[PDB]
DNA sequence: CAATCCAGACTGAGCACGCTGTGA
RNA sequence: GGCCGUAGUGCUUGCUCUGAGUUUUAGAGCUAGAAAUAGCAAGUUAAAAUAAGGCUAGUCCGUUAUCAACUUGAAAAAGUGGCACCGAGUCGGUGCUCACAGCGUGCUCAGUCUG
DNA sequence: GATGGCAGAGTACTA
DNA sequence: TAGTACTCTGCCATCAGAGCAAGCACTACGGCCGATTG
């Protein structure tokens, strides 16, 4: 028995722990080893880490899992199609079906004709020929006349159904409105027309080239307002325009309706709106309207069909057959001027599929953008390529008709060209002519968003509830999904239950009941006074009815003047709902508010009109036809905190009155809702304690999922949990004192790429187009901030230059001494610091006031955050006080994150469960919670500096050094527990400026003493004389418990690359019938785990059965059908005469003891990782930190002379590291070439400085390091890495199995076996 | 000639001891107690071959025989302070914990000297072998004691329970000393003259003349002979005026100090560092008895023993060692105390340690019996002089009392503070009853002192 | 109405460490 | 400190969809050469698969989380491993029992009186 | 973005 | 002398996008509200 503390420091992939004693030391004790092995027992410290691999989101998952639903409709669709031609197809060729599905098939394996359409050579070269791509095929069809091939029928209608489209738009799509200008002059004849009083004049603007821009929609809309005279934004011209190009305009002030009205033309809810509006104002608008729905889809349509539509009804496959002829066109006229100008390179680009080019582009994996790369140079350094040249620049040169861009193809092309072609084939196919709207449902059918899949009852995701118990096909959706259901139950499944009754789910947020609990806690805390009262005094409950009935039910907003005049010298949802059902008598009254409850749920709970209607039908009878259509137009959004229950079905016990009921009577206390539930006496925090106790909690990893977090943290956070219960378990089952704990803080390119575009599009300038810049070089911080400050200074009006790069001065916000923030919304690029003002501020208000304007044209542009223009911009607000100064300093040490709240509360649940006789909890551990910055900040006080790169003894050390700083701040404050322990200006800030000078002997000068006591009490809290030297021992000890988490290998089967045919071995079959030697395959399969099988397998001519031991790699796919039989899977690989006993599971990261002390970690069942660190001496990890410079330098500059001072005279301190690192290399490593090397570049490199030296060195421990070889560099000199790709020599070396800390060890010696 | 006569009683010839008046004995448990396995602990090869020797003769005797139990605690060897003989122990610690606790008997080697009367001059020293062996251990509790012991040589691997009381054991003690006084308390009925002191196991026979200890002694070894009881010969003085009983000797019926002893405390050389100041103190306390004033004359070597400090010789430590080392060289005779005759008490206070001498009537003459001295503790330090000699008395006769058996004895200090503590200028109330008790103490004429004394 | 969220000395009992001694 | 109301950012979970990409097959290559080979011609499209697969047979599910060893277990799960001291190259070595007595010191609890 | 698979060239032991 | 068998080195990993719903966590402003004891 001994009082001890645990430190545990979390991290993303890592969880360090340490115990400690009173004296700050850690103990240690002897181990027993189980195992065959003759060791029995093992001397181990009680510290150490626990490495694993960081954990994973869901979101990969999901993609998968949504590309599968989708690979299946699709099939579907095509079943369904076929189904539909299939009695037509038998009758005309019986075999074309099942042609089509055999096409993925050798000459030997097919069972028909190897022609897949008619079945002859001839016939299908002569189709080949007529239709060269689909295109032609598709084109001929919607636009001929005569009879057509029903098999040609089939696959036209195949292929628009296979490659739908964007769902994007909603509505109806007219291909024929595709010119800009005649539709814009058609709508300004009918604006003149209609408003002859103010007419608009639009002659001479280039309407086409305004709003067809490459430029975001609000600068086209800003443009075309600038040319365009007689209105602006906003007019009704403007709105027209903006809603034509787009934008959601607001037609209120237009005619003055004084209701929003608001119009999106490609919204669903478009007619609906319109129609309203015509009801608002009147029907001489409708050709208005009209018009600019044609213009809208003119605009929308011109940017991608680029063709005349006059002449075909097909323009999408009009627009392909024009990309087909300008390829073929440009394919001949760089053909002849390559052979006139540059023979000898025909070959390398009409030849050489490896290299880009033609041969490449089509026969290779060569992109459209690398195929443009490699052939510019080309046709710049040719004559006559004029016109290729700016095709190429305009990216249309010698374009394939499938290809990225073709994402903006609206489903509703492909359906007008199917629905033409369905009309031209019905004369002839009466069956077409049947099927035609069955065929349309089946292009245009998607399954709703809030349905979800269509599952029978063994699906989790899915949560659909069918009407009638029949097969789902696109036609009976209707008829068979309960919509109205699916869709509350999508919503339902998501929402919060409340807190305080956590089996009662939430109320909306516009629900009436919530809306008036809120207006009457609002209204019980206004303490008023007037003339002739002695003391301010509450409203009562009566005077509160005839407020809330003669302000709150009359107007929206009551304010005080209002309150004063209208009750105090006049007489001394609801409003949303009573504009629509204009009745008063129906929302005052008491018996429908089940009826008002309804209404507003089925509003919040369903956003689409159809829906909402045909819940609200119900009602119907209550209200007329226009109130009802009003309830349907009216929606809320939002959902409450609070129950119903809560809110008003719970009463108390001694009273009968619910909550509700007590914030209508609160009288003269009027106490409000939370002095109402934290109220003794009244029963209603009884009952939420009742409430809360059913339930009580799931299991440790069911709580820990249900925490809000990043997935990796939360599994540092079990892992942190397990250790701290195996120590306990260790300990004797002896609870510590204290548990100190502390939690690490923490394509990106792409998104960044993204952003300057959309910031650059909104603000119009042209920066990207001055000069681009590749993700890979926006990467750098400089050249991002330099980027989003649109090239000029931000601090001072002035222009900076991107090749001036990497001398302007970064300068944070926030000066980084009160605030620790790195990000880019805390960082901004200046020219110079030194404008910003005073150093230790906001900056100053002369710069605010110059840049004021420009920092808000930046935040409109989308590249400044609101945060940062909050900050850049308090200097007007005041700047920053001293209050928020001594804030921002408090908040470097005390943790405030959720997620440290959250593990201390698991932690204290946990330790602590007895009770009290008043039940109250015995705080039998103190729980202890610290910033990184506290531990931080004594290692760098007191020289225990931090190299990463040596080892992973780092965390054991950051956690005990966690456990002595918490134990010491908790002996040494006790006032203190609040702010750390789980369960004015001027004085706080110099309070907790040095909270921890204490621990130094020296101030500032203060003399401060060699003991440090408790104070008020005899407690000794530190003694510099020896606690240093305690902790400078600790830290210096070679024996740190290090453990690699060993795990099984879950997830993909293998590489997703689907390989061409070769003759292989480790090709993996894609189907059971598909050869991999003759079809291709995956490969390199991912390995579940290893076996280890002693058998005898059939070696030579003889077969004779030699013994063999080896590990077998078990992957993903045949785990389960290893699991089920191992004994035939392991026959059927070849072995026989297996040992099941003798068979054992080897997961990943398996340790292995060889000689020497050296240790191997299974990587796989063919390679090995290293298992052994590095315990370097603690004067060679300070040395390399001062030569280093770590961070730069933070010292005074009488204390950073006296370092260099020491580096100076410790020079030959590089040579003891390097002997050091090649005798554990020889001892361990075992790289002869790579250790060769590194000693080598050593003694070519000795001459340099010894701050590049010791930089330098820093990356040699990569080559002596515990995990996976990785290349490193010695200044030029790279090394690759040394992989161990051989497991044989494990077989006979000794298998150890480490518990969660790795005290618990057992031994198997493999030699036995 | 005295092995001779009785083979039944000497160990060197009557072999193995075995009590055959005392039945089996019941070892007791708790009501909560569950058996408790633990590995046997490692030993070194030089300590294993001292046992090995004594499993083998302890298995020939019957007193160590093969069982399996679930109770096994981890066996010890102990060597003697003498030579390397590797007593046997079987480590009781958690049997000890799970057993139940009787009050024990044991007499204390205070009190022992104390009934020795100056009157009797010859005595007769028996040791007794194997003392701990000789009471039989019910076949019920003897699964309690075991232990693991595996020799390929001997064939047999297991458990070897004993038959027998065991070393070791928290009871062992206890129990041997009731059984052995009850089988000689017949002994002593049969001679008044006699006086016998028992210790555990060590007898010593007090007689008047020559011949009354010669027949005694005989008696003595007829009556443990036949209880089974066997006595080494080896040593065991008989008959002989200077004995040596207790670590104490005695001759002319007088206390005196073994030369050995003194030797060993003096042979030390300067103590450098705490734990050599704590040796020394050690030795230097057993004799407290002998040395007069010896809490003032140790005091500046108190405050250095303390584990936080620094171990600082000075001038002033030094001149303390050396008063600890003339004052062995020169310590008297200490006189057995006569229980029938009064005590005399002499008590002296200077700077807050009281120092003092009991002494009883010899002839016309004062003989010390023993020598007290105390530290006051520092509620008494501050007092007064006149009230520090109050305090001084009360620490003293509460040590007197410890030796004198509780007779009454007469307090005589240089001072007249007897009549000050009727009326003094909480604890002076627990003072007024010790002191003022005539039953127990009483004041004699006021008188002064030697400072030797 | 405004501000903040026991010291001393002594006595008694128990325990423990840090050494020795008589024996086993 | 808490209560809010407003705004922004980031992240998580789930669902419905889109465009490509890869793989095999189809789109008759020609001339001169026994032949390798050379010279010309052509290239843009389509079908099928897109984790093998499973039974629960659905227009469902299949890559997240969890996972040292041994014993009891159907499983969920529960159990399994002495301490102290001196040291330190991944941990090593030494020791351990009693009972009574003597001396020095410290701690905790409780009470007393006074400020 | 490391890190394990995989092909290919090189080298070596054995029937 | 050819057939397996093992080692070392370089290359290579499916990728983009659009909606909708629910939630948490954090930052940043403005208004207002706390109670009990000496």
């Amino acid at each position: 028995d001994k009082k001890y503390s645990i430190g545990l420091a979390i991290g993303t992939n890592s969880v360090g722990w340490a115990v400690i004693t009173d004296e700050y030391k850690v103990p240690s004790k002897k181990f027993k080893v189980l195992g065959n092995t003759d060791r029995h027992s093992i001397k181990k410290n009680l510290i150490g880490a626990l490495l694993f691999d960081s954990g994973e989101t869901a979101e990969a998952t999901r993609l998968k899992r949504t590309a599968r639903r989708r690979y299946t409709r699709r099939k579907n669709r095509i079943c369904y199609l076929q189904e539909i031609f299939s009695n037509e197809m038998a009758k005309v060729d019986d075999s074309f079906f099942h042609r089509l599905e055999e096409s993925f098939l050798v000459e030997e394996d097919k069972k028909h004709e190897r022609h897949p359409i008619f079945g002859n050579i001839v016939d299908e070269v002569a189709y080949h020929e007529k239709y060269p791509t689909i295109y032609h095929l598709r084109k001929k069809l919607v636009d001929s006349t005569d009879k057509a091939d029903l098999r040609l029928i089939y696959l036209a209608l195949a292929h628009m159904i296979k490659f739908r489209g964007h769902f994007l738009i909603e509505g109806d799509l007219n291909p024929d409105n595709s010119d800009v200008d005649k539709l814009f002059i058609q709508l300004v004849q009918t604006y003149n027309q209609l408003f002859e009083e103010n007419p608009i004049n639009a002659s001479g603007v280039d309407a086409k080239a305004i709003l067809s821009a490459r430029l975001s929609k609000s600068r086209r809309l800003e443009n075309l307002i600038a040319q365009l005279p007689g209105e602006k934004k906003n007019g009704l011209f403007g709105n027209l325009i903006a809603l034509s190009l787009g934008l959601t305009p607001n037609f209120k002030s237009n005619f003055d309706l004084a209701e929003d009205a608001k119009l999106q033309l490609s919204k669903d809810t478009y007619d609906d709106d319109l129609d309203n509006l015509l009801a608002q104002i009147g029907d001489q608008y409708a050709d208005l309207f009209l018009a600019a729905k044609n213009l809208s889809d003119a605009i929308l349509l011109s940017d991608i069909l680029r063709v005349n539509t006059e002449i075909t009804k097909a323009p999408l496959s009009a627009s392909m057959i024009k990309r087909y002829d300008e390829h073929h066109q440009d394919l001949t006229l760089l053909k002849a001027l390559v052979r006139q100008q540059l023979p000898e390179k025909y070959k390398e680009i009409f030849f050489d599929q490896s290299k880009n080019g033609y041969a490449g582009y089509i026969d290779g994996g060569a992109s459209q953008e690398e195929f443009y790369k490699f052939i510019k140079p080309i046709l710049e350094k040719m004559d006559g390529t004029e016109e290729l040249l700016v095709k190429l620049n305009r990216e249309d040169l010698l374009r394939k008709q499938r290809t990225f861009d073709n994402g903006s193809i609206p489903h509703q092309i492909h359906l007008g060209e199917l629905h033409a072609i369905l009309r031209r084939q019905e004369d002839f196919y009466p069956f077409l002519k049947d099927n035609r709207e069955k065929i349309e449902k089946i292009l245009t059918f998607r399954i709703p968003y809030y349905v979800g899949p269509l599952a029978r009852g063994n699906s989790r995701f899915a949560w659909m509830t069918r009407k009638s118990e029949e097969t789902i096909t696109p036609w009976n959706f209707e008829e068979v999904v309960d919509k109205g259901a699916s869709a509350q139950s999508f919503i339902e499944r998501m929402t919060n239950f409340d807190k305080n009754l956590p089996n009662e789910k939430v109320l909306p947020k516009h629900s009436l009941l919530y809306e008036y609990f809120t207006v009457y806690n609002e209204l019980t805390k206004v303490k008023y006074v007037t003339e002739g009262m002695r003391k301010p005094a509450f409203l009562s409950g009566e005077q509160k009815k005839a407020i809330v009935d003669l302000l709150f039910k009359t107007n929206r907003k009551v304010t005080v003047k209002q309150l004063k005049e209208d009750y105090f010298k006049k007489i001394e949802t609801y409003h949303d709902l009573l504009k629509i059902i204009k009745d008063k008598d129906f929302l005052d009254n008491e018996e429908n508010e089940d009826i008002l409850e309804d209404i507003v749920l089925t509003l919040t709970l369903f956003e689409d009109r159809e829906m909402i209607e045909e819940r609200l039908k119900t009602y119907a009878h209550l209200f007329d036809d226009k109130v009802m259509k009003q309830l349907k137009r009216r929606r809320y959004t939002g959902w409450g905190r609070l129950s119903r229950k809560l809110i008003n079905g719970i009463r108390d016990k001694q009273s009968g009155k619910t909550i509700l009921d007590f914030l209508k009577s609160d009288g003269f206390a009027n106490r409000n809702f939370m002095q109402l539930i934290h109220d003794d006496s009244l029963t209603f925090k009884e009952d939420i304690q009742k409430a809360q106790v059913s339930g009580q909690g799931d299991s440790l990893h069911e709580h820990i999922a249900n925490l809000a977090g990043s997935p990796a943290i939360k599994k540092g956070i079990l892992q942190t949990v397990k250790v701290v219960d195996e120590l306990v378990k260790v300990m004797g089952r002896h609870k510590p004192e204290n548990i100190v704990i502390e939690m690490a803080r923490e394509k990106n390119s792409r998104e960044r790429m993204k952003r300057i575009e959309e910031g650059i599009k909104e603000l119009g300038s042209q920066i990207l187009k001055e000069h681009p810049v590749e993700n890979t070089q926006l990467q750098n911080e400089k050249l991002y901030l330099y980027y989003l400050q649109n090239g000029r200074d931000m601090y001072v009006d002035q222009e900076l230059d991107i090749n001036r790069l990497s001398d302007y001065d970064v300068d944070a916000i926030v000066p980084q001494s009160f605030l620790k923030d790195d990000s880019i919304d805390n960082k901004v690029l200046t020219r110079s610091d030194k404008n910003r003002g005073k150093s230790d501020n906001v900056p100053s208000e002369e710069v605010v006031k110059k840049m004021k304007n420009y920092w808000r044209q930046l935040l409109n542009a989308k590249l400044i955050t609101q945060r940062k223009f909050d900050n850049l911009t308090k200097a007007e607000r005041g700047g920053l006080s001293e209050l928020d100064k001594a804030g921002f300093i408090k908040r470097q040490l005390v943790e405030t994150r959720q997620i440290t709240k959250h593990v201390a509360q698991i932690l204290d649940s946990r330790m602590n469960t007895k009770y009290d006789e008043n039940d109250k909890l015995i705080r039998e551990v103190k729980v202890i919670t610290l910033k990184s910055k506290l531990v931080s900040d004594f290692r760098k006080d007191f020289q225990f500096y931090k190299v990463r790169e040596i080892n992973n003894y780092h965390h054991a050390h950051d956690a005990y050094l966690n456990a002595v700083v918490g134990t010491a701040l908790i002996k040494k404050y006790p006032k203190l527990e609040s702010e750390f322990v789980y369960g004015k200006a001027t004085a706080k800030y110099f309070f907790y400026s040095n909270i921890m000078n204490f621990f130094k002997t020296e101030i500032t000068i203060r003399k401060r003493p060699l003991i440090e006591t408790n104070g008020e009490t005899g407690e000794i809290v530190w003694d510099k004389g020896r606690d240093f030297a305690t902790v400078r021992k600790v830290l210096s000890m070679p024996q740190v418990n290090i453990v690699k988490k060993t795990e099984v290998q879950t997830g993909g089967f293998s590489k997703e690359s689907i390989l061409p045919k070769r003759n292989s071995d480790k090709l993996i079959a894609r189907k059971k019938d598909w050869d991999p030697k003759k079809y291709g395959g995956f490969d390199s399969p991912t390995v579940a785990y290893s076996v280890l099988v002693v058998a005898k397998v059939e070696k030579g001519k003889s077969k004779k059965l030699k013994s063999v031991k080896e590990l077998l790699g078990i992957t993903i796919m045949e785990r389960s059908s290893f699991e089920k039989n191992p004994i035939d899977f392991l026959e059927a690989k070849g072995y026989k005469e297996v040992k099941k006993d003798l068979i054992i599971k080897l997961p990943k990261y398996s340790l292995f003891e060889l000689e020497n002390g050296r240790k191997r970690m299974l990587a796989s069942a063919g390679e090995l990782q290293k298992g052994n660190e590095l315990a370097l001496p603690s004067k060679y990890v300070n040395f390399l930190y001062l030569a280093s410079h770590y961070e730069k330098l933070k010292g005074s500059p009488e204390d950073n002379e006296q370092k260099q001072l020491f580096v100076e005279q410790h020079k030959h301190y590089l040579d003891e590291i390097i002997e050091q690192i090649s005798e554990f290399s020889k001892r361990v490593i075992l790289a002869d070439a790579n250790l060769d090397k590194v000693l080598s570049a050593y003694n070519k490199h000795r001459d340099k400085p010894i701050r590049e030296q010791a930089e330098n060195i820093i990356h040699l421990f990569t080559l002596t390091n515990l995990g996976a070889p990785a290349a490193f560099k010695y200044f030029d000199t790279t090394i690759d890495r040394k992989r161990y790709t051989s497991t044989k020599e494990v077989l006979d070396a000794t298998l150890i199995h480490q518990s969660i800390t790795g005290l618990y060890e057992t031994r198997i010696d493999l030699s036995q076996l | 000639t005295w092995l001779s006569d009785f083979p039944q009683a000497w160990a060197e010839t009557g072999g193995m001891g075995l009590a055959v008046r005392q039945a089996p004995l019941i070892i007791p448990l708790k009501a909560t107690s569950t058996p408790v396995s633990i590995k046997q602990y490692p030993m070194s090869q030089e300590a294993r071959l001292g046992i090995k020797p004594h499993i083998q003769r302890l298995l020939d005797q019957g007193i160590l025989v093969p069982c399996q139990s679930p109770w096994n605690t981890p066996l010890l060897p102990v060597k003697k302070p003498g030579t390397n003989d590797y007593r046997p122990v079987q480590d009781l610690r958690e049997v000890n914990k799970r057993v139940e606790d009787i009050h024990p008997t044991v007499p204390n080697p205070y009190n022992l000297l104390s009934g020795l009367p100056p009157s009797h001059q010859w005595y007769t020293v028996l040791d007794l072998k194997d003392a701990f062996f000789c009471l039989r251990l019910h076949p019920t509790s003897q699964p309690l004691f075991a232990f693991e012991w595996r020799d390929p040589e001997m064939g047999i691997s297991g458990q070897l329970t004993w038959t027998r009381l065991p070393q070791g054991f928290k009871n062992s003690p206890t129990l041997f000393n009731e059984a052995l006084h009850r089988d000689l308390a017949d002994f002593r009925i049969q001679h008044p003259d006699l006086i016998l002191l028992q210790y555990v196991d060590d007898l010593l026979l007090a007689a008047t003349s020559e011949l009354d200890c010669q027949q005694g002694t005989r008696a003595l070894l007829q009556t443990l002979g036949n209880l089974g009881y066997r006595a080494s010969a080896k040593k065991a003085q008989i008959c002989q005026k200077q004995v040596k009983y207790l670590g104490y000797l005695l001759k002319e019926g007088q206390r005196w100090l073994t030369e050995a002893r003194k030797e060993t405390v003096m042979g030390q050389p300067t103590p450098k560092t705490p734990r050599q100041l704590r040796e020394f103190l050690g030795k230097a306390g057993f004799c407290r008895l002998f040395i007069p004033g010896f809490a003032e004359m140790a005091a500046p070597l108190y405050p250095l023993t303390k584990p936080g400090t620094l171990f600082n010789w000075g001038p002033d430590q030094q001149k303390a060692y050396q008063e600890i080392k003339q004052a062995l060289l020169t310590a008297p005779a200490l006189g057995l105390p006569d229980l029938t005759k009064p005590f005399e008490l002499f008590v002296d206070e200077k700077q807050g340690y009281a120092k003092g001498v009991l002494t009883q009537k010899l002839g016309p003459w004062r003989r010390p019996v023993a020598y007290l001295s105390k530290k006051l503790d520092p509620v008494a330090a501050g007092w007064p002089p006149c009230l520090r000699m109050v305090a001084a008395i009360a620490v003293l006769t509460k040590d007197a009392g410890k030796l004198t058996m509780g007779q009454p004895l007469v307090i005589l200090a240089p001072h007249a503070v007897e009549a000050l503590v009727k009326q003094p200028p909480a604890r002076m109330t627990h003072y007024q009853a010790l002191l003022l008790d005539t039953d127990r103490v009483q004041f004699g004429p006021v008188v002064a002192l030697n400072p030797a004394t």
